[PDB]
């Protein structure tokens, strides 16, 4: 199963771009 | 009004910064600057034992597939291991230059799907059973293996 | 599936052929620069100096005036490539303290400054100086940190 | 390091991470 | 204005991730 | 060294690039 | 010995 | 915040 799930959860939550740390 | 490329260049040097000196939440900024960093010594560790990893091999559109899974399977043949793994990543990067080299640039999103492909259906369960991609970061992490290397010449 | 995988994948073909001399849009080369000249920068200034972030202090209201304000000081004279670096560097080093003083919700904040400051103030003199292109060339391959170990 | 605390929750980490 | 226009015209066409080369 | 020559359409250059998802 | 060239690379890049 | 001209410095001399 997706390891980054998080990293992916919140990039939909915003309208832009995430830092990847 | 404003350039989208001046966004994803910021967050790319601040996700590379926070991630170098130690914050951690998802760990994909650390997960691929580890793998940047294994494939880079691996090989040199291959260049600097034998030829260049991209010296000898054959392609063409109706055979990559083919050739692509014969390789990776005799390379995981009898187990998986962090290594091999590293090997996995810098065998695709070899096998995508030469393909550029040899005019066959479209079969560059190809290779990068079988990769995604066998990472995710045949590496992903043995990653996930030996500490994640965590494990991965602690043992790989800030060029471990290059400093494992020359600690000792 | 799982798009970790894709993303992985991507990344790091990406890495490897810009890395191995192949360009379209440059875009991999000019992160990977950044990368570098921004570790080449803080190293530097690491010996001749202290680190970066060891004197920056912020707080959430009084974070905004302390980054244009160093910013603005940095090319009131001009601007040429190392300050730029330098501009990334700092911007990275506001960060760091944030995270350290558990002010996390500025680093967003920082980016977008960083951002627009890039956009409104820089991109103009990027353009009419060779474009991103330009530094890609002069900075590419660590070439500001092999300058260096040459002496 | 861990960059958030355990009491943080995924929307206030994306307000910090991401931007807008 | 946008100097990388052109990997953001590709990443617009295409429906997956785009080398960034 | 160019990846693509003027040869190349950005569809072209788009499939070659980027992933079908 | 081709896969074995990069077979033994990554048996010792293991740490 | 005097700083800024060493951060100034050290950019300068990374110039090529
Ligand atoms: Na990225
Ligand atoms: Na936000």
């Amino acid at each position: 199963d997706e390891m980054f799930s998080d990293i992916y959860k919140i990039r939909e939550i915003a309208d832009g771009l995430c830092l990847e740390v | 009004h404003m350039s989208q490329s001046n966004r994803e260049l910021v967050v790319d040097f601040l996700s590379y910064k926070l991630s170098q000196k130690g914050y951690s939440w998802s760990q994909m900024a650390a997960v691929k600057q580890a793998l940047r960093e294994a494939g880079d010594e691996f090989e040199l560790r291959y260049r600097r034992a034998f030829s260049d990893l991209t010296s000898q091999l054959h392609i063409t559109p109706g055979t990559a597939y083919q050739s692509f899974e014969q390789v990776v399977n005799e390379l995981f043949r009898d187990g998986v291991n962090w290594g091999r793994i590293v090997a996995f990543f810098s065998f695709g990067g070899a096998l995508c230059v030469e393909s550029v080299d040899k005019e066959m640039q479209v079969l560059v999103s190809r290779i990068a799907a079988w990769m995604a492909t066998y990472l995710n259906d045949h590496l992903e369960p043995w990653i996930q059973e030996n500490g994640g991609w965590d494990t991965f970061v602690e043992l790989y992490g800030n060029n471990a293996a290059a400093e494992s290397r020359k600690g000792q010449e």
